[PDB]
């Protein structure tokens, strides 16, 4: 009974807010994949590869993004085995983020 | 009215385009997403796409590659911005699809089109944290051809004493460009690290944008153009001076600003390159 | 284009965490009402009402729920009219709660 | 082996167990979330549910009332707890779910079978934050009726100076128990305001649960049926007093703990109200 659930935003900005949201999906993997997430079942399977851990997602290798300076903020929110969420990153642009995971930022 | 952004002048090129250098008979390629062809301050001679599901070279989606393209080769008329060299011939090589994102080997096949196709100059602002030996042999085999290589230094300001300059512009091969402001300070998100070449006018950087729009923009990718540009002028003044001989000339006449893990060798000053 | 999107979560605790979540789901009212909520077309609607404030949820009025203490921990995070939020509760006991909102805590 | 909860003792329970006062031949109807039956250490003497899709009142779902039940008559053996009132009738009044959750229709329908059927006591440990006619109307009755009436102060702590105290206890014909630790500390969840009437030990009262368990629990809740098995003692030494004497009783011979916000008239001792 994994309880699992989590909520994304992406807004251009710095930080959290001063920084409004401009799209926002939920995700859910438990017990299988389901949400707003035109990519639910390979972000369950990219979180359960790195095993939940924001912070450990391969960026690229090798693809190129334009390098222009519009950041882009990320929020995730919620629980992971039932442990609590609350991660928030910066990336310069929003081609960045998108070669970040695979497809958690599939958004 | 046509207006010059303040870059076009931090970098001296006024006072080439007085002489009679507006970049003229030079060959730019702007590797990058495409080229709107069809705005009025630009005029584009050809290009090609390595892009597979996006195959109009002539055709921004992203708009991206459009500001850049703009920043090298604006037209010199009575409306719109000014390019840095006016009379360049520009080539729109897409490696870059409408969200910006290019394999490496799309990149790759990029910069074989315009070796072929004897461009001597390429912009290339884009780049990737990691590189490869394909990569790296790529710009490798420009610059053996001739081509002058320019590329922006990556956004990922500072990161310890750790270098944040990206693929391709880490390359030694390649001119890697910081950015600066109307005040010679480096842009916070400016890459560092000992990769750095020279620094660019690269804080909101006014350009042509798809559909006849002129916009601003911040970014590493602002301030290639400017070097890019730069490159072409030598050439319309010195047609036969090897890659080496316009490399070595931009480096050498910089002014000098900060340290070089910040600011490589400083602002280029192409007034002084082109001697 | 209405950013919205929620997760809640509830363990027994008096604080997010050093309180698990025992339960754990989503809810999405833009544009028509979806996610993990065995209640969900309520709850948008019961948002709606109070047009996303929680600290305005009418609780019962003619309800009451056994006088335990078992304390519940409600959190809720996300965005409401493309409005960011992170509110969390602490409930007496988990019936309290239930007779908070409608069907917000319909859950 | 059987063993007293300290609460039967903080009261003075056993002294009067001692001199032959058991509860015995008294009415204690528990409204709440039913009593399972079929304990041991209880025995039932009858009940009814108001509950529509939950109509036995043998069933203890929520465990609650399971709990509760067991507060005020756990038997007296050698094996188990020990009620406050051993030999009391216990009924199960069920108008909570399984969810602990009851309409006000279902409680005041629960004091309406109480009243009917005889009840001495009623214990009603649940609660809401606003009241009503009909529900005032309901214990009033009860009284009129000569019932003695207990229930929960509330779990809400304190709120300012404001009164924190739930419904039916607000009502002042209905005494209203707070709990106390074996320390006679308030707890802290305990609800203040002025029509607190006295407290009872209610952190961690060890009682029987559904299927012949036993386990500890906290709560105003847990405070009530102290109350309760305390009136049910008196009865049992004097079947003719009326409740306002047995109210009047355990108020005026308290033992005095803090001011009586928090407090109210302090700790009962029903040793010392049986006179
Ligand atoms: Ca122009
Ligand atoms: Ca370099
Ligand atoms: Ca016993
Ligand atoms: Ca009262």
């Amino acid at each position: 009974y994994a309880p699992s659930a989590l909520v994304l935003t992406v807004g251009k900005g710095v930080s959290a807010t001063t920084a409004a949201p401009e799209r926002a999906v939920t995700l859910t993997c438990a017990p299988g994949p389901s949400g707003t997430h035109p990519a639910a079942g390979s972000a369950c399977a990219d979180l359960a590869a790195v095993g939940g851990d924001l912070n450990a997602l391969t960026r690229g290798e090798d693809v190129g993004c334009p390098k222009v300076y519009d950041p882009v903020l990320l929020t995730v929110d919620g629980v992971w085995q039932g442990k609590r969420v609350s991660y928030e990153r910066v990336f310069s642009n929003e081609c960045e983020m998108n070669a970040h995971g695979s497809s958690v930022f599939a958004f | 009215a046509q207006s010059v952004p303040y870059g076009v002048s931090q970098i001296k090129a006024p006072a080439l385009h007085s002489q009679g250098y507006t970049g003229s008979n030079v060959k730019v390629a702007v590797i990058d997403s495409g080229i709107d062809s069809s705005h009025p301050d630009l005029k584009v001679a050809g290009g090609a796409s390595m892009v597979p599901s996006e195959t109009n070279p002539f055709q921004d989606n992203n708009s991206h590659g459009t500001h850049v393209a703009g920043t090298v080769a604006a037209l010199n008329n009575s409306i719109g911005v000014l390019g840095v060299a006016p009379s360049a011939s520009l080539y729109a090589v897409k490696v870059l699809g409408a969200d910006g994102s290019g394999q490496y080997s799309w990149i790759i096949n990029g910069i074989e089109w315009a070796i072929a196709n004897n461009m001597d100059v390429i912009n290339m602002s884009l780049g990737g944290p990691s590189g490869s030996a394909a990569l790296k042999a790529a710009v490798d085999k420009a610059v053996a051809s001739g081509v002058v290589v320019v590329a922006a230094a990556g956004n990922e300001g500072t990161s310890g004493s750790s270098s944040t300059v990206g693929y391709p512009g880490k390359y030694p091969s390649v001119i890697a460009v910081g950015a600066v402001d109307s005040s010679n300070q480096r842009a916070s998100f400016s890459s560092v690290g000992p990769e750095l070449d020279v620094m660019a006018p690269g804080v909101s950087i006014q350009s042509t944008l798809p559909g006849n729009k002129y916009g601003a923009y911040n970014g590493t990718s602002m301030a290639s153009p400017h070097v890019a540009g730069a490159a072409a002028l030598i050439l319309s003044k010195h047609p036969n001076w090897t890659n080496t001989q316009v490399r070595s000339s931009l480096e050498n006449t910089t002014t000098k600003l900060g340290d070089s893990f910040y600011y490589g060798k400083g602002l280029i000053n192409v007034q002084a390159a082109a001697q």
